[PDB]
């Protein structure tokens, strides 16, 4: 995943 | 390369979401944006859902993510990253998964199955695959429209991000  | 492939796979997902067309009498559905799935719904394998899903190091997120199964043996899911270098299938209890809408409400003809201004809402925050509290800022005004919401960002000195669009594929209940 790509978080903030 | 990654950061591309994620974002165009994203915007495939937030731009196929059917619209919602009922006839005079119709309802729209469960999981037509903002109404909710039945009680004991069960997501299928190839739906997207919100999983809250820790990490090795404990932190938690909730990532977007596919679902490759469920057993009612032990009433888990199994998800799959949507995001290739998540390599990591995750076993997850019911609780830890929201499924995300799978049409899109018109506002023009079912203005009752959006999130109204200021709910607290799960949204995916822009150029990632995670979604974050925030507070709905205005529903769409037309079908390809998307939600204008507020994130909670203590980065703010009043605690909330600037207005930033986030498609009904990716706005779900908190």
């Amino acid at each position: 995943a790509r978080t903030a | 390369g990654r950061r591309g492939v994620l974002m165009t796979l994203l915007q495939q997902s937030a731009m196929t979401l059917p619209l919602w067309i009922g006839k005079p009498g119709d309802k729209p559905p469960p999981l037509c944006g903002a109404i909710p799935a039945s009680g004991d719904y069960v997501a299928r394998p190839g739906d997207k859902v919100a999983a809250r899903v820790k990490a090795v190091d404990g932190d938690e997120q909730w990532i977007l993510a596919e679902v490759v199964s469920y057993s009612h043996a032990t009433n888990k899911y199994e998800v799959d990253d949507i995001d290739e270098e998540g390599k990591e299938r995750h076993t997850l209890s019911r609780r830890r998964v929201i499924p995300l809408p799978q049409w899109k409400a018109n506002p023009e003809t079912d203005p009752e199955a959006l999130f109204q201004k200021e709910q607290l809402v799960l949204a995916l925050y822009p150029q990632t695959t995670c979604f974050y509290r925030a507070l709905i800022h205005a529903p769409p005004q037309r079908p390809q429209d998307d939600y204008s919401v507020l994130f909670e960002d203590t980065s703010y000195a009043d605690g909330y991000s600037p207005p930033l669009n986030v498609a009904q594929r990716y706005v779900v209940a908190c």
